[PDB]
């Protein structure tokens, strides 16, 4: 036996495990977990800008004026617009929305509003426009869309209504408009006089129109009338023109988008928290270097790549031998 | 493994060893000790920093699913645009958890190459001046002192400095 | 020469090829083919469930009720449906069915309908019902859709039209209508009496209304003029409300959901053998326990992941050498 | 191959080796005959078990063709589907494809390290008491009968028993 | 000191460099590029066969004969279709073009039509055709699309008008007609003398009809009044009917499709020059046997794959060391 | 390197060896000079060739973008569209950068296990009629004109042949 040299690996007190194709749980005495799987349950602000929470209201109860929607009714810019499943304060007045999902998706790029009043109520002198129902109540007392006007007849007439407005607002803007269809022709003289009504929408690209239609239907909120909203944007220096003999939902306001860039609306139950992100998920929000994350696909903001992986673990070091 | 050093001809791996991924043990008159080869495990480590920053790299131009709303009427769109999404999601799920599978394979294979190697880079300078015994060490013929065992770990062994000395000991 | 030792390797008979990245056609002596190629080239029971068989009739045709698709009348749980690329027995009285796409979807989640008799033909009192048509001939004579009531003159009146149901059925119900668009006002007259009809229709969330439209176009099974069927699904506990003054077609039946779970079409032109799968192409049943197949991309039940690939062998032995 | 054993220096397989996929060649006054190694076979079995059943698994969240119509006024709609459906289609085929060649040519290399270190480990072991002939065999400087080659094969073969027959022989 | 023999290996003077997982920017003795990252920045023939170039017309402004188009009132066999972001020429009269889109995709499979003079503006006797409008003028006088027909009051009477075509060219035909909405009833009565008219159009298949809308919308060139455009395919061996008691505006011509394969719309500004290629970008030509190229994604004719890459350099030879 | 050879013990490549990829370098009476070894550059250029080839191949199944048109009430198919025809090209982009970062890695180690087969397979025919010096030399223990050169070059050594040359100067 004589002087010796060796030659040797590291092995240290390391149980960090890693798979490979042709062998799994192999421990190695160094490793580097790339996947972030944790959140903070909360939703927060996104770089200091909070969301729009629009609590128990819908996009068409805020942009139309739900009487219970009143606290949205000036917003300052968002982050992300958080909407529940289901909320309770959408159409107070039954009906329907032309093109609603066009309009969320076009919410996705849009962080603000200015809303401009483009049809001011008290120049339609010529009608009645304190028109409400009891399904728009407010204090016991019957209301309307705060956004929108009902026409309806004066000193039992109907004169043709005509309104029209040139966008010199600076940006693009939404503008909504609706027809009543009333569920019997009683109401239609009620409140119209006229028959055989018409509401016409015209700018230099739209060309649409409407026949309300009289028509038995099961209530909703009470109602079996119904109320057709549409919308459309109005170009920069363009003009749109209303014109009918009933049944015209005049808007008083549009929106004219005042901030864009990358949004989103989240469908979510929960309520803005006293907190700060940089990336926002339905489940809460991700603070983490990591590169990938499992906690949900729809995220909003500055954020590693979701995968549906359980694990995401890289040797760096060797095996870890005994 | 591939290579057939850890886990394999060299048996175990040393808690003594805290400062590096390979390297020495000596056993003379001096005593005996540890000591990490700093060139192979700093080739090593720029080897493994560079791999992991490519695996990470490759998969950033990855799948965003982006929120989008459907009536009851637009089922199939709205089939369609779950079918993409969830699509592209199991595709990089499949890139991410195979990358990772294959180059952790790898990773373990490229240390068992650069044990081999300092194996072999010693013994190539040591020649038949030592015994190999076949478990990591080499025995020698002739004493080597902490400077001589300092001579082999940075590549620097006189072979015909004790030639002599280890042909008398290796020939009885 | 003294004793010797050798180190070596296995060889064998297989002459099973394998590919690298670095060569092809590679013999080794063990492999493992991953992709199932083969199929019994019949339609068979899934999970001993029967497809719904509808033979030369569309899924409109069914629906409705042309009387060449009579055998479809009570049809019991299937486990997909066989539909040919081109059924003759569709639209008996030509015409068009608005959203046909969406219903045909809609039907890749039904496994089941309990036909239910919502507006029983007989409560029309005010109206002739035994309106046909001979391109919906029966025996030589006249028929038309068994589901559907074409209401015409009685006594040369056609009073006003209503009807409507309560959806107390326990689940969804699937229900049609159509309206009839004459050829010219001698068919209108004579059939419906009045001019400048309409046929409306309203549920909680549908308004959808019509006026007939008469007007010269080509024959098409004989006739030129049309009807134009339209759907909605009814949920449970609302109502739907029929009101008409001409030219509605009316269901006489509704078709609850009764089973939902992952079925399909399959188009084929085919027709149900004796056998039994766990899963159906277009092609014919696979009976596998491979990971891959390469039949065909339109599968239906528990089956391997379709590739394009011609071959998929996994090497699993050693290069094989003489 | 990767290794240089496998139709390298050990030129050819063995069809007189039945029962297992490396292993042994006996020759001595006793007789001659094969015998399989049982634990790097039973090591490379349970890789090769391991990596066909992992090549499988990270292709079991694949793209289904899910049946869809569409009306002669959607053709885009109905573009969109079949470029959708026919791209991840192929996008598993490439997947399915690669993963395939490229572990079929680890496997072959995995094969060729297995042999060549099975054949390292009897070297190692038997050393200089043997001549290394080139083609995978060991020429005895000594008589080694059905018991001694038992121990090589079980890697208990006792170089010290052996090593001054070896070494007489060996220098003459 | 003895004979020496010396294993080793090639180096060279390569400078050419390659990445791998372990290390970036290795020189290697031989290597492959991969990646085609040139073309002309010329538009080209396409196998000798030139694109259809529109200049500053659109699709529309073509098929229905803007005046300001008339070098495309007859075009030969295309390769391609190129078409400016925002053509000048298009519907010169305002209004709109109904599943335009769907129309323009049609286009990149057909690459030739035959005009065909299906209702020869000459055999409506019963009305005025010489209508125009100073929107669509040629040299200072009012005039119209080439291909369309604006039938208009006779001698004070607008009677029922009827034209039908069976298509008996041989090929599906593409067909076009629109309805003039006024923008008030002096129009209407001046134009068409009746009032409550409609445009009644029906194959086989379509039973699409109009009442046109008379309503106030802001000028575009120069007028309020709209025409809304619409189309179909009408297949081999069927009939078309046309029928109105005023605002249509009937085809003069069909297209029938006379050469289907593939082809394309390109957007691009640029114009065709004299050069010939296999494969085209809106950037310009690609000339290469390269399997990859990073030019631009939409490309026409047989092309190298598209990849986002900025260098795809595969190592052949080995590592130069000096 | 994987294997330990080029940029390894072998330290340096030859600028000197014009027509191969690994080779030789000779010494003797009759002078010096460079030769290509053909049968082992020519099996590498087989398998690189197949290389190029199957990368290529496996990517002419790619996704290709198809221009289509939207309405400004169509943005949510627009968006569907764009989302889905960058994502296959994203998946693509993935595929190709990936696929040439792996062989490429593998094309290096290939050539450095070629070179390394190449010196053991003359390591062991030669034996110890040769020093083995550690840097892809051997020096003979014997003269080896250039028919001997030429044997050793194409495997027809003869051991036997200068067995008993070398054993008189080796044991000296
Ligand atoms: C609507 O208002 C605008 C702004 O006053 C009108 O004026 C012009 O339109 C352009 C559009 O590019 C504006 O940017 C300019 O401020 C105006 N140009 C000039 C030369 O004054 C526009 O005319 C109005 N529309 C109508 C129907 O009168
Ligand atoms: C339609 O029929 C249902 C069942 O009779 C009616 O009754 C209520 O509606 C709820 C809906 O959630 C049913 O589940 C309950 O059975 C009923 N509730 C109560 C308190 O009796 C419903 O009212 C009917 N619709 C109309 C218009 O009368
Ligand atoms: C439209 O024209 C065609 C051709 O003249 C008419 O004639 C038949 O239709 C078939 C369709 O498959 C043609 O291919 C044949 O040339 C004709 N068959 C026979 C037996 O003559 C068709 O009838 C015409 N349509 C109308 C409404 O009269
Ligand atoms: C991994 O190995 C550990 C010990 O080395 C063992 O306890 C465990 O069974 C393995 N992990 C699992 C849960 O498969
Ligand atoms: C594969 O090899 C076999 C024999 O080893 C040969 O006959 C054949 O040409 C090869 N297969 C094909 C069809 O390429
Ligand atoms: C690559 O290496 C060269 C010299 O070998 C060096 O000049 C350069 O910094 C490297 N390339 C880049 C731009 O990273």
């Amino acid at each position: 036996p004589g002087d010796q040299i060796c030659i040797g690996y590291h092995a240290n007190n390391s149980t960090e495990k890693v798979d490979t194709i042709l062998e799994r749980n192999v421990t190695v005495t160094h490793a580097k977990d790339i996947l972030e799987k944790t959140h903070n349950g909360k939703l927060c602000k996104l770089n200091g800008i909070p969301p729009l929470e629009l609590g128990d209201c819908s996009i068409a109860g805020w942009l139309l004026g739900n009487p219970e929607c009143d606290r949205l009714l000036s917003v300052p810019e968002w982050s992300y617009i958080m909407e529940k499943e289901n909320p309770r304060d959408g159409l107070c007045y039954p009906g329907s929305f032309n093109d609603y999902e066009e309009l969320k998706h076009l919410l996705s790029s849009v962080k603000h509003f200015e809303k401009v009043k483009i049809l001011p109520k008290d120049r339609w002198t010529q009608h009645t426009t304190t028109g409400g129902s009891r399904a728009c109540a407010v204090s016991g007392n019957p209301s309307f869309f705060r956004n929108m006007v009902w026409l309806t007849e004066k000193g039992s007439n109907y004169p043709v209504a005509k309104g029209s407005y040139n966008n010199t607002s600076g940006e693009q803007m939404l503008i909504i408009w609706g027809v009543h269809h009333p569920n019997d022709e009683t109401e239609q003289r009620t409140l119209y006089q006229n028959v055989g009504t018409y509401v016409s929408v015209g700018t230099s690209t739209l060309n649409k129109r409407s026949t309300p239609e009289i028509a038995t239907r099961p209530k909703v909120n009470g109602l079996g009338g119904r109320m057709e909203f549409s919308w459309t944007l109005l170009d920069m220096w363009d003009t749109i023109n209303f014109e009918s003999t009933g049944n015209l939902i005049a808007p008083e306001y549009g929106f004219k988008i005042s901030k864009r860039g990358s949004s989103g609306i989240m469908k979510t139950e929960g309520t803005l928290e006293n907190c700060e992100t940089k990336c926002q998920t339905p489940l809460g929000a991700i603070n983490t270097t990591l590169p990938f994350h499992n906690v949900h696909p729809l995220t909003i903001g500055e954020c590693p790549k979701y995968v549906k992986s359980e694990k995401l673990v890289l040797a760096t070091g060797l095996r870890n031998v005994p | 493994g591939l290579f057939g050093a850890i886990a394999g001809f060299i048996e175990g791996g040393w808690q003594g060893m805290v400062d590096g991924w390979y390297g020495y043990h000596h056993s003379n008159d001096q005593g005996s000790g540890y000591a990490a080869d700093k060139e192979s495990t700093q080739k090593a480590f720029d080897g493994i920093t560079n791999k992991v920053n490519s695996v990470i790299e490759k998969m950033n131009t990855q799948f965003e699913a982006v929120g989008k709303e459907f009536s009851n009427l637009e089922r199939r769109l709205e089939n369609l645009n779950k079918k993409m999404e969830d699509g592209f999601l199991d595709v990089w799920t499949y890139n991410a958890e195979l990358l990772v599978l294959m180059e952790n394979e790898r990773t373990l294979d490229f240390h068992d190459s650069n044990v081999k190697n300092l194996y072999d880079k010693v013994r190539m300078q040591l020649r038949d001046n030592v015994k190999e015994l076949g478990n990591g060490c080499f025995e020698f013929y002739h004493k080597c002192d902490d400077e001589c065992m300092n001579s082999v770990k940075n590549g620097t062994y006189d072979y015909p400095k004790y030639e002599e000395e280890s042909k008398l000991n290796r020939n009885e």
